[PDB]
Formats: C-alpha cells, structure tokens, sequence
C-alpha cells in the first residue's frame, strides 16, 4: 500500500485519486522503457 | 477507518496484555475511578479545545507567521534534523513485589 | 675495557683505507676529462657535485673570487622583518589591524579568556518526573529535534536510557553481608531486582551499598545497562519446550494455547514481562536460591528462537502464514491470546 | 572504453570528493588559522589543556573557518579608530571627559 | 635528494604526457591520479618547481630539453604565463 | 579534441533518465580483493564485507572522529567544506572529548590505539557507529594490523 | 536458482533462461537445433534473442552453436554470476537469511523522511526572511558601519533585490501540505536478494561478481554480417571476409 | 528435498532425455507453484 | 617554436586569469572558441619576441645555416610576425643539411609571398621528394602548400599513398586535402577520411 | 635478489613517514620561537640598556 | 505558475533592469534606505562593490527550499557584525564568579611611571600570548615550509590510504617506501646562528 504510493509520488502522480485505469499506466511504463531501448539499439546498430 | 494491517493486530493485543496482566494493588482505589465519567458529562463543551490542541501540535507550523529572529551564522551550518526520544515515557519505574506481600 | 679498545681500533683502521691519498687509474681519468671538455660539460659537474659535498667546494672555493654570504635560509624571513623599510610599515599597519579586529571580535564573544558553556558530563538520568502534571494525551512522534545550538547536543546519551517503552521493576530479595576487619565488622547491604516489558525486553541487576535504599538506586542502574532483547513473535510465542538448570534449580516450559500461571506468582509475572504468554511452567527446586531464579531464567529464554528462524536453521515448520479466506475457519478469526 | 567502466567509476567517484573541498573567500582567515596552530601547539606541547582552555581553542577554529568561506568585510583605517580597539581590549575607558 | 638534474625534470614531463594520451579519451585510472589531481598533486609541483629552477640565470638547463618541457605541458593541459616569460628571458640571455 | 566529440556523442545518443534512482542500489559497489575459500583467508571474508558496508555510506557528509595513540584526528565535513584538524594529547582518555562531539556533529567513531581498551565497553551503549578489533580474542601482533586495515578501508571511502 | 549442469537443445533452452537466476556452470552446452529440422524456435524465443546487443540472436537461431556456461552468462541470456560448487551450500545459505529479514518494510525504514523534510522547508524559510534584515539593517539602514563603510549602497541593494526576485519564482507553487516536495524512498527485495543476500554465497558456490567479455566467438564479424533483413546478403558479407 | 527455507529440487528423467512432455510439465507446475505459496520457504534450487 | 605552441595553445590556466582582464571574460564562457589576443599567455610573449627580434637579426647576419633560419621564421610566424621572418628567408642561399621541418616551416613564407619566392619552392620540393625520413603530417603539409602554389606532382601525392595507408593523422589539414583532391579524381584510403 | 624468496626490499615499516614528517614539523616550531622570543627579549635588554 | 506562464510573461531578473528601476521597487519602503540609495553619494568617491553573489552563477532551481540546505553559504556569503550587547567588563562587577581584585597604594608606581599616558598604545601593551600570534601571522606568509606543508597536509593523509589499500587488495601487509615525501629541512643537521 505504501511503496505503490511512494513510487507514483516520485513521478509527480497523485496516488490517491480514483481516476486511474491501471492498464493505461502499464502501457506508458512499457513505452518509456521502450523508448530508452530505442536509443540503446542505435549504438547496437552503429557499433555493429 | 482504513484497511487493517499487521501493525494494528499487534497493537490490538498490547492494548489487551497490559490491562489484564498485572494484579491490582488495593481495593480503595475504586472510589477514585469516577473522575473520568464526570468529564464525559462535559466533553461537548470542551470539544473546541481538542481542536486547539491537535492544530497546535501537527498542523500549526503550516500557518505560522514570520517572526523575525536573529540567528548566529555559526549554528546555521551544523544543522541536522532527527528524532531523539518520546516524552510519554519520561516517567518513573514502578515496583511489583509479590514474593512477600 | 681491553675488549673495547680492540674493537674501536679495527674500525678506525678500516675507515682510513677508504680515503684516497693517491690516483686510482689514469686512462679513466683522462677519458673522463676529454669527454666533458669536448663540449663544456665541466661546469655542470662542478656545480652539482659542489652542492651535496663541502669537501670539493673547499678545494674549489679558493679559485673563486668575489664571494657572497647570504643569511641562512631558515633565518631569512626573520631577517627581512628586522630590516623592514619605512615602506613595509604600510604592510604592518594592515597586519596590525587584521589581528586586532580578530582579538576584538573574540572579546565580544567572551572567547578571549577561557570559558565553559558545554555540559561534558556523563552523569546518567535516573528516576525523573516523580509528579509532573500526571499524564498528557497520547500523541504521535513526529516533531524532531533541531540543532540550533553548537553547544547543546545529544551525543553521549545511551540507548538503554533512551529506550522508549516503560517498565516495571520486580523485587526478588534483599540481604545483608559482613566483612570482618581487625577493629570492626562492616555491613554491605544488598538488594536485587528484575525488570522488563511485555515485548521481549528484560534485564537483571545486583545492588550493593550501605543502605537498602541505596542498593535499590544502584541496582536499577545496573539493570538498564544489563538489558537484552529476546527473540519473540507476538503470534505463537513459544514453539518448543525449554530447560534451564542453575545449581539446585531448574525451570521447564511447555507451550499452551492459553496461559497457566499456576506456580510461583513471581515467574508468572516474569514469564509475562517477557511476552511468553503461551506457556505452562514448572519448578524443580528442593531449596531455593534467589540467584538461581534469574540465572536459570536467562539460560532458558535465550534458547528461544522464532519459528521463522527454526524453519531456516532446521527443517521443522511450526506455523505457516496465509492470506486466506474465513470460510475455511467457519467465519471465526484466529484469536491468538 | 566501456568494457571496464564498472569498477573504475566506483573509484573515480571517491576521487572527486577530494576536489569537493569548500571554496574560499578570505585567504587571510587561512593565515590567521595557520598562525593559531603554531601557538596552539607551543603552549600545550609539554602538557595537556584544561576544559575551558580547550573550548577557547576549538571555538576559534570554528569561527575562523567561516571567514574562510565568508566574504571579506570592511576594515578600519583611522588611527583614532585603532586606539579605541586597544582600549576596548585593555578594559580602559575614557574617564577624563 | 641529490639535487638538480637536467634529464629528470625534462624526461619526466615527457614520460608522463606520453602515458595519458596513450590510454585514451575516457581512461580507467584506478588508483592513479587523474588530470585534475596531477595539476593539484604536490608531487607534480616539484617538477614545475624544478623546471623553473632550470630557467634561472646560474643554472645550465639545455634548450633542447626546454622543447620537451614546453611541448609536453601543452599535452597535459598546464599553462602558466611565467614559464613563458622565464623561458623566453633565458634564451635572451644565452645569446647575450 | 576526441574527448569533446566523444562526450557530445553521448548526450546526443544517450539520456540517462533517473527518477527511479531514489531506490537503494548496490551498483557503484564492487569487490577489489582476491579471495578463494581456504582456512587462512578468514580475515579477508571480513574485510570484503567491510567495504560493502561502507561504500554504501560513500554519499554521507558526516564528520568523523578518530583515536590514535597520542594524537587525535578529526574530519569536520559539511555540505560546504571539509577540513582536517589534529591535536596532541598525553591522555586521550579524558572526559573533555564529548565537547568536540557536540561542537562538531560526530556520527562515527574509530580507534587505533592499542591502549585505549575502555572504548567498546563505553561507547557501545551509545547509538553511534563503532569500529573496534581489540577485544577480539587473538594474539596482539595481528590485532594491531587489523586496526590499521580497518582504518584504511574505511577512510578510503568516507573522504 | 538453476544449475544448468548438462546440455539443452531447443524449447527448454529459451524457457529456463527466462528466470532471473539461471546459472551456466562449466558442463553446459546450449544449442538451438530447430533449423536442422526445418522448424523454428518457439516458446517466446524470438523475444529475448532480438534484444541482444550484437545480433547473437540471429547467429544462433540460424546456426546451431554450442555455448559454454561462461559465454552464456556474459552474453545476457542468463544471470551474470556463475555457479562454482555444490559444496557447503546449506550452511552458507542459512547464515544469509539469519541476517536478512523479510518481515521488514519500506515503512519501518522510510516512514519518517516526510516530517524531517518538512521541518527543513519551514525552518529555512524563517532563516531567509530573518537573515535579510541582518543584511539590510547592516549594509543599508546604518549611516556608518565599518564592515560596509565603503560600498555602493545603490548596487548592493540590487544584489539583494536580484536575489529576492529569484526566491519568489522558484518557491512559487509551494504549499507546505504538499507531498511532492519530499524525498521518496522505497525498497526492492529481489534486487536486494541478488546483491545483499548472496554475498555469503558468492564466496564459494557462485561468482560474487561479473567480469569479462565474449571472445570464443568473433562478435565484430557477426555484427557486420548478420545484420540484414535477408539471407542472400548475409552470405555475401561473410564471403568478403 | 528441504534444507531450511530451501527446496533442493532435482530431475531424474534421463531415459526420456528430460523432455517436456505433458506429464513432465504438470509436475514442475505442481512443484514450483506449491513452493511460492509456502511462506516458510524463501528460495529454491534446481538441477539434474 | 615550443614556446609558440605552448602560448598559442588555447587552454584555461591552473590558477589566475586566462584573459588580460576579468572584463573580457564575460564574452567568453567557452575557451577554445576564443582568439589569440585576449589570452595573457600570448600578449606577454609578443613583448619579448619583439625584443628578441632585434637581437637575432644582428647575429644572423652572414650566417649560412639553413636549419636555424627556417626555424626562427616559423616561431616569429606563429606569433604574428612575418616581416621579421621575411628577412631571414631572404638571407639564405644554400640548401644543405635540411631537416624536413625546416623545408615545411619555410613554405608558409613562400606561400604567403609567392611572387617573391619561387625558386626556393622548386628547389626544396625536389629535395623532399627524394628524402625518405618523412612524417605523415609533414607530407600533408607539403601537399597543402603545393595547392596554394599550383605546383603539384605525382611524386608528392605518391608519397602519401606510401605513407597514409596504415594509419591516419591528427593533422587538421586533411579534410581540405582529401576533399579537394577528389575533384581531381584522386583517392586515398579510409585513413584519409 | 635471489637471497630471499618472500620479502621485498623497497617497502619498509608502516607508519614511519608519519613520525619523520611530524618530528620535522615540531623542530621548526622550536627553531621559529627562538628567532621570535629573542626579538622581543632584545627590547627588555636595550630599552633598559 | 499554475498555468505555466512565468517564462512567457515575466522577463527573467537582470541586474540591469533592477538598477535602472530601483526607485520604483522601493517607494513603499522606509526613507532611510532611499537616502543611502541615491545617485549623488555613490558616483562620488569611486567606491567599490564585488558581487559576491553574482559570481556564484546560480539558477532558481537552486533556491527551492529543499536545495536550500546544500546552498545556504552560497546565498549568504557575507558575514554580519556582532552587536555589542550589554555584555561588558561592568558585568563582571555584579557577577559572583568574578571577585574584584583590590590593589594597594604601592601598586600604582609601576603602572604609570613605566608607560606614560601621553604615548600611544601598541603591540607591546598587549599580552604575550597575543603578541606572539601577530609575530606568527607576519612570518608564516614568508616561510616556505609552513605554507607548503599546510597546503598539502590533507593530501599526505590520502596518498597513504590509497597506497595502503593496494596492499590490502594485493594481500601483502601495508608498508611504506623510502623518500615518498619531499625533502624538508632538518634544522638540527644544519648550522644556524644561535643569535641573528
């Protein structure tokens, strides 16, 4: 109950609002990590 | 109220252990219990004062004015914020003699 | 000193053969010069060798003319101050003011002469607030301390005194002793004590003094320093049975779903003033020694280990947690009292 | 360069601290302090201090360090203004007036 | 401990400079000094202390070894104005 | 020039996003000592552990206090500066030393004087950190050498 | 923890490695043999093989190559540390958990960083507005002050009035009841199980630490030659080398 | 096998080359799923 | 020369002021983009090279050493003094005992004043084409000034091809070259790129 | 170098240089006060003559 | 702020526009400020400023109250005086730890005959323990040893650790080499005059 709130608060998200479709967040955290994986793969195409 | 946690179940027990563990000393103290139930006749009148307290302790620093104060630059460097000790427990230690008495 | 004079001579003799009153070799010496005279390398040989030896300097010093005698380097800074020109007084006016302003600011702070503002004591805290407004309402521990003062501070403040929760103290015995001397007998009054929270905190002390009331005040000092913490789960405190044997004495605990205080009313409290609520106890004592109650009660509890530890360090399993449903408990919750 | 940076960045992080010493404003405060050590040692090279003598030592060090970090400040020039200092030090006061 | 030597003040400034530019751009200095510490290390100041000593009147510091001195400090990233002056002034003296 | 065009190549093709770096991470902590389990390496099991405890404490700017045989060394750190301060003492056992501990917010204690053996019995009670190896039960010719190794592995990290 | 102690060829290879703590000991032999059979690797094998750094994923699905445990861990298919011995597991294990409890929480460690961070922001606020009066009352209000007897009062005010305009801008949108202004801290366990628990175990039975690279295979040849979106281009660039 | 909070697991299908037939799979689920919910157990260890 | 390279270097100082005042620094937050003027390490040099200029032009009368005269010119050249360099280049008549730096250190002068100096360019180039001990930068600088003089040879180019296959160089003067020469259909290895 | 198989000749005992670098620091203080204390004691001699 | 319009609307603070428009920003203030702040006094005398804050090229992100703990010195780099309160030698009269030292008729001969009130006061009138610190403050600026040893003192304390940790890493016991340090004068070995 705490670390979930304490995580979202780090990202300037309101943990206590009921407005949240969890599956939408889970789509973005997937895509954030996908974008950082784009740049890494570029070097894996140039260093290649 | 909120969801229950492993903490509260622990403290639902300590609330039970402490009253019901120790033998009571003397019978004459029964006469002095009624001081509490006198006060419940008056709590609605003393309701405002609870809120003067529980603002003053927790939610008063938010609203405080800027009373200007001289502060020596020497002490302003060595600043370290931490907890030290609780004051409900500054009380004496008390006797319990049941071998002889 | 016959053996001494023999040794001193032989080393005096050995030192003199190292000296060279003569030439060693000529081809080396001539070849040494032609190489250096070829291009003017001689001056480097003279300067460097002349610095880390005086003997070569003394020989060559005569060929030099127009000598100079600077001061010695260490005494040079002092030599410049004494020869201060009138212009250097311009500096000394400033360097006189720079320190006066310091010594002025000191005398404002009262740091000029020595001073004592700090309390550097290690006198512990003992039995305070005998009557102070009764109690206060229960509040939470959220207002920390600030180090607004470089003089005040909470260093050297023990934990055993700094412990939050509050204890009872339990009497076990008081006695009197005697020490015999040539002139007189002396009585060292004694006192003993026990103390602990319901949550696994516990300790014992031994008082000793010239009055019963003083051995009291001493014994408490020992206990708080003699505190320990026992392994304890509030849920199912005692997994197993235990045995602690001091001389002519033995306590035995077996677990019970309820508490069974039948025995010494002392031990019923002591077992509870650790937290061992789930237990039955027993005593095997022909004749009693109040120093065996403690010392056997502390071989015993310290053999206690939480179930999660027993599951680690042995293959046994006492209980298992489950965020499970109430239907498989007939809609009654496990009250662990 | 990156097939080794696991271990080196550990040690590199420690070295940067050596350069995180505080910057200074007033080098004179450094000179005063370095003078104080050499007096601090002589008077107490043979024996040990007392408590009150020991506060007088350590507290000067704490206050001069600030001047090292704090900007230089205005300073006196006049001879009459100087003499008032010595009077303020020597506990003398202008009684004749 | 011995005194002044033309070689050591020069070739040390050489052997140092050749190491760093051989390692690479982001080297893994483990227990070494870094660039930031060499310029600060007292062990480095003695070179400059001895290098300026070689730029005095009375001392004979060969000019060929000023070349290695000045060309290597360029590589390490150390720049005074004095060492420009005191070096130029000395070549003005050998000629006169 | 390569240093420039290398460094620029990073920020163009890298962006280290660090909102999740509040979490504890034992990255930036490694080992540096050779080890392979034999009976005569039991010391080194300790010292490897000593690093791992302390490299986690790299980021603290907290002042330090040390006992030596007749000297004392202190490292008064802040957010803003760092300074060393020495003192001679004929008797380091004096009751004066609680005055440095308050004036300078000491939060960590070290000992290296073989004679100062009334240390663990006293300061163990107080909640602040300790580092001792004397009351261990070995011979003494070793126990000096640990009290230095202890002193070195620490101060390589804290400073 | 998984000790690959023998060979794997196929769907099992792409499965068991998907655990975080798969360990390739010395006796491993990790192949992919589907293309020998006209079949393709299944079980989500396409996922991780593509995420590799140097197109090993294409090297191996196409060409059935045996990879020792060392080269397996270093490549990113599995856990970077590596398994040494089945010796003295149980005792070294128990010493670890004796230290590290899981009944703890982020609460118990970090449930009080809030009230410390808040008391700062209010305490320091008092200092700023108070410290200013000391500046103004000393530099300005006094007709003569030896510390600032000589200074351009018209400028020094701007240096102050330049400062105060900036401590407006930043401190705007500051309501002390907020929680976003605090220091947020949490605790991960599995990573804490990797780094802070296996220490007692990484002395003997697994490698405590990661080290080395892959050299049994020429990577730089693979990257240039197994990059393309076709096959007929691959054999050419191989054939150039 | 249990040793503390550990489950030293092992495999013994060798005539069958430890293949992943239905019966093989339904056990490794029967085991590992059983070990999760054991709060007393804290890790595992698998091997041939 | 070493002083010039040490003074023409664009580097901030270990201490003290890089620029002749704090005043000029507000324009220059970056360093390597600045110019020679505002650095103290430069202007303090020109005080002294000028003073040395009178001292050298006296002694250098009636000299015949090639290796000195060319090297003086490059030093005064790198600072911003050509009129001092011109004289020293006019004095030389003989070409004996060259160092390849000395040939190249001259061609800055012949390139800046080609209408005056033409025979030396023809003479020196024919000497360098025969010399084996050449560094790659010295060969890049050679072709660099042949372009300014429109005196290019297959011999000069072929030296590079025998000398730049295996490595590249840190000489800034490639990108002008490797891009220019491709207009002539010329090609060099990857190490030119 | 073959005389010993387990000992190095460059290294010496630990904590040596602290002493020698410290004793020197004391000896300058001893010297520095001679040149100082004398400079004041001159006055009490010559101001009285 | 709530709608992110600061940088669009308000121009950033500049020392210039403040200076050109001081008087507008001070009207509501008291007058004692407005007198000391005037174009007449300040242009004269060629007074000085130093911009101690402007040198510290800070951004406003370093002024959020959370960062205010790591940057307090940077905000307030200047030191304020210490008000001479009632604390005075007169306080030592009514104190009790301070017993006043009575003195006799005879103690007046030495006080004034030795030092005349007509002459000024100088360093010789001070205590010796203070008169020495001046003599140290005037010499250490020139001494090569003290200025060298003290600049480099921390560095010796680190190099001995880095050198030591190698040996703990390379299991060999720690140890010191010869001549790691500089040469410093051993004044005993050197022949100095007993009297300058």
């Amino acid at each position: 109950i705490y670390d979930v709130e304490e995580f979202l608060q780090s990202h300037n998200i309101n943990s206590k609002s009921p407005a949240i479709n969890i599956a939408d967040l889970r789509e973005k955290f997937y895509l954030m990590e996908k974008l950082n994986r784009k740049k890494i793969e570029k070097l894996n195409r140039l260093s290649q | 109220n909120i969801l229950k946690s492993k903490k509260t179940k622990i403290k639902n027990l300590l609330f039970f252990i402490k009253y019901f563990s120790v033998l009571r000393k003397r019978q004459s103290r029964i006469f002095n219990l009624a001081r509490v139930k006198s006060r419940l006749s008056k709590r609605r009148f003393f309701k405002k004062k609870l809120k003067k307290k529980k603002i003053a302790k927790y939610f008063f620093q938010m609203f405080k004015k800027l009373k200007f104060k001289h502060k020596k630059y020497i002490n302003l460097i060595n600043l370290d914020f931490y907890f030290i000790r609780n004051k409900r427990f500054f009380r004496l230690h008390r006797l319990y003699d049941i071998r002889k008495k | 000193s016959r053996s001494g004079t023999i040794v001193k001579t032989m080393q005096k003799i050995s030192d003199k053969f190292k000296v060279k009153q003569t030439v060693a070799d000529k081809q080396k010496l001539q070849s040494f010069l032609t190489e250096q005279t070829r291009d003017g390398s001689i001056k480097e040989t003279i300067d460097v060798t002349a610095k880390y030896d005086a003997e070569f300097k003394t020989f060559i010093k005569d060929y030099q003319a127009k000598h100079k005698q600077y001061p010695h380097i260490l005494d040079l800074s002092h030599y410049s101050r004494e020869n201060s020109t009138l212009s250097k007084s311009n500096q000394l006016r400033q360097e006189e003011i720079d320190m006066i302003e310091e010594f002025r600011n000191r005398k404002i702070k009262k740091i000029n002469e020595p001073i004592d503002l700090i309390d550097y004591s290690k006198d512990p805290e003992i039995n305070e607030a005998d009557e102070e407004a009764g109690e206060e309402d229960f509040t939470l521990h959220q207002d920390p301390y600030i180090q607004e003062d470089r003089n005040h501070g909470y260093k050297a403040k023990e934990m055993r005194m700094g412990l939050n929760d509050d204890f009872m103290i339990v009497l076990l015995d008081r006695d009197v002793t005697t020490q015999v001397t040539t002139l007189n007998r002396v009585n060292h009054f004694r006192y003993l004590i026990f103390m602990g929270n319901a949550n696994g905190l516990v300790g014992y002390g031994k008082g000793k003094g010239s009055d019963f009331e003083e051995a009291l005040d001493n014994a408490i000092l020992h206990c708080k320093r003699n505190l320990i913490a026992v392994p304890l789960d509030i849920f199912h405190t005692v997994p197993e049975p235990l045995e602690g044997h001091f001389n002519g004495f033995q306590i035995k605990i077996h677990p019970s779903r309820t508490f069974n205080p039948w025995g010494a009313p002392v031990l019923a409290s002591m077992l509870l003033l650790t937290g061992l609520r789930h237990c039955r106890f027993k005593t095997i004592s022909k004749k009693v020694n109040s120093y065996a109650l403690c010392m056997a009660y502390f071989r015993m509890i310290t053999k206690n280990r939480t179930p999660k530890d027993i599951c680690e360090q042995t293959g046994k399993k006492i209980y298992r947690e489950n965020w499970g449903a109430p239907y498989f408990l007939n809609h009654v919750s496990q009250n662990f009292l | 360069s990156e097939r080794s940076k696991g271990e080196a960045e550990m040690q590199e992080f420690l070295k940067k601290k050596q350069m995180e010493v505080g910057k200074i404003r007033n080098p004179k405060a450094v000179e005063k302090l370095n003078a104080f050590r050499i007096w601090r040692e002589q008077k107490y090279a043979n024996r040990d201090p007392t408590a009150a003598e020991f506060e007088q030592i350590m507290k000067i060090e704490g206050e001069l360090i600030l001047e090292s970090t704090l900007a230089p400040y205005g300073q006196i020039e006049t001879d009459k203004e100087i003499e008032k200092t010595y009077l303020h030090l020597l506990d003398i006061q202008d009684f004749s007036d | 401990r011995l005194g002044f030597d033309q070689k050591m003040t020069s070739e040390t400034l050489f052997y140092l400079s050749a190491t760093l530019n051989s390692l690479g751009p982001n080297p893994n200095h483990y227990f070494d000094y870094n660039l930031e510490l060499l310029k600060d290390s007292w062990r480095f100041d003695d070179l400059v202390g001895d290098f300026r000593y070689g730029l005095k009147s009375g001392v004979e510091f060969s000019p060929e070894r000023i070349a290695q001195g000045l060309r290597s400090l360029k590589k390490l990233g150390y720049s005074n104005s004095r060492i420009t002056r005191e070096a130029i002034q000395k070549i003005h003296r050998m000629l006169t | 020039m390569i240093n420039k065009k290398l460094n620029l190549f990073l920020i163009e093709n890298k962006k280290l996003l660090k909102t999740n770096t509040e979490i504890y991470n034992l990255n930036k902590n490694f080992n540096l000592i050779k080890f392979f389990k034999l009976t005569n390496y039991k010391e080194i099991k300790a010292l490897i552990s000593l690093l791992k405890c302390i490299n986690c404490l790299n980021k603290l700017n907290k002042s330090i206090f040390i006992f030596n045989k007749n000297f004392i060394t202190v490292v008064y750190k802040t957010n803003f500066f760092k300074k060393l301060l020495t003192y001679k003492f004929i008797n380091i056992e004096l009751m004066l030393t609680l005055k440095l501990f308050i004036f300078f917010n000491t939060r960590i204690f070290i000992n290296t004087s073989d004679t100062f053996i009334k240390f663990k019995s006293e300061y163990e009670t107080y909640p602040e950190i300790l580092f001792d190896c004397y009351h261990n039960h070995f011979s003494r010719k070793r126990v000096k050498n640990l009290s230095y190794k202890m002193f070195l592995l620490i101060m390589y990290n804290l400073i | 923890l998984i000790n690959i102690n023998g060979l794997i060829t196929g769907s099992a290879a792409s499965i068991f490695t998907r655990a975080p703590f798969a360990l390739g000991s010395k006796n491993t032999k990790w192949r992919l043999n589907e293309t020998s059979l006209g079949y393709i690797p299944d079980a989500g094998a396409s996922y991780y093989l593509s995420r590799l750094n140097m197109e090993l994923g294409t090297f191996l699905a196409l060409t059935g190559w045996q990879i020792d445990g060392y080269d397996l861990s270093r490549s990113g298919i599995a856990f970077e540390r590596m398994f040494a011995t089945h010796q003295n597991i149980e005792e070294n294990w128990k010493v670890a958990h004796k230290k590290h409890d899981q009944e703890t929480t982020s609460e118990d460690l970090y449930g009080l960083n809030k009230f410390v961070d808040l008391t700062k922001q209010l305490y320091y606020k008092e200092t700023y507005f108070s410290q200013l009066n000391e500046e103004v009352y000393n530099r300005i209000h006094k007709q003569g002050e030896i510390y600032y007897r000589n200074e351009n009062k018209r400028l020094a005010m701007a240096e102050i009035l330049y400062k105060h305009q900036m401590q407006d801008r930043a401190n705007l949108g500051f309501k002390a009841d907020d929680l976003f202004n605090r220091s947020h801290e949490i605790l991960n366990r599995l990573l804490h199980y990797e780094q802070c628990v296996m220490f007692d175990l990484g002395l003997e039975n697994i490698e405590l630490q990661t080290s080395g690279t892959v050299t049994s295979l020429p990577l730089f040849t693979i990257g240039r030659c197994f990059s393309a979106n076709s096959i007929e281009e691959i054999i050419e660039r191989l054939r150039e080398e | 096998k249990r040793s503390g909070d550990v489950a030293f697991s092992y495999l013994n299908g060798e005539y069958k080359q430890n293949t992943l037939d239905t019966h093989m799979i339904k056990e490794i689920t029967r085991f590992l799923e059983s070990y999760e919910i054991d709060s007393s157990i804290r890790a595992v260890f698998l091997e041939n | 020369l070493a002083v010039t390279e040490y003074s023409n270097s664009k580097l901030s100082e270990f201490k003290g002021q890089t620029f002749l005042n704090e005043k000029w620094a507000d324009f220059f937050p970056q360093v390597d983009e600045a110019d020679r003027l505002f650095f103290v390490q430069f202007l303090d040099s020109q005080k002294l090279f000028i003073e040395v200029s009178e001292v050298v032009l006296e002694q250098t009368k009636n000299e015949k050493d090639v290796n000195a005269l060319g090297k003086y010119a490059a030093a005064f050249g790198n600072i911003g003094l050509i009129g001092v360099s011109k004289e020293l280049v006019k004095r030389i008549t003989s070409l004996e005992g060259m160092s390849t730096q000395t040939g190249i250190c001259i061609l800055r002068v012949c390139s800046e004043f080609p209408e005056e100096f033409s025979q030396l360019s023809e003479n020196i180039i024919q000497i360098l084409e025969k010399s084996s001990d050449i560094t790659a930068s010295q060969a890049i600088d050679l072709v660099y000034y042949e372009i300014a003089l429109n005196k290019v040879s297959e011999a000069s180019l072929n030296i590079l091809k025998q000398q730049s296959k295996h490595i590249l160089d840190e000489n800034p003067r490639l990108n002008y070259v490797s891009q220019y020469l491709k207009l002539q259909g010329v090609d060099l290895g990857y190490n030119a790129s | 170098d073959e005389s010993k198989l387990y000992r190095d000749f460059e290294r010496t005992k630990f904590g040596s240089n602290q002493r020698d670098q410290r004793i020197i620091f004391e000896r300058h203080t001893s010297h520095m006060m001679k040149r100082i204390n004398q400079s004041l004691e001159r006055e009490e001699k010559i101001k009285k003559l | 702020d709530k709608y992110n319009l600061v940088d669009e609307v308000i121009p950033k603070p500049e020392f210039k526009e403040i200076l050109k428009n001081i008087d507008y920003l001070v009207d509501q203030a008291s007058t004692s400020i407005k007198v000391q702040i005037a174009k007449e006094k300040n242009q004269n005398k060629d007074l000085y400023f130093r911009g101690n804050f402007l040198q510290e090229n800070l951004k406003p992100e370093d002024l959020m109250w959370k960062h205010f703990h790591n940057n307090f010195v940077s905000i307030f780099p200047e030191s304020m005086p210490e008000q001479e309160q009632i604390s005075q030698s007169v306080q030592n009269e009514n104190d009790i730890r301070f017993h006043p030292k009575e003195l006799d008729i005879v103690d007046y001969g030495s006080s004034n005959s030795k030092e005349q009130e007509n002459r000024k006061r100088g360093e010789r009138d001070l205590s010796k323990d203070n008169q020495i610190e001046i003599e140290l403050y005037r010499r250490i600026k020139t001494d090569p040893f003290f200025r060298h040893y003290i600049q480099n003192e921390i560095k010796y304390f680190t190099e001995r650790i880095e050198d030591g940790v190698l040996d703990i890493a390379q299991v060999i016991v720690p140890a010191d080499r010869k001549n790691d340090t500089p040469f410093y004068y051993d004044p005993t070995l050197e022949d100095i005059p007993l009297d300058l």
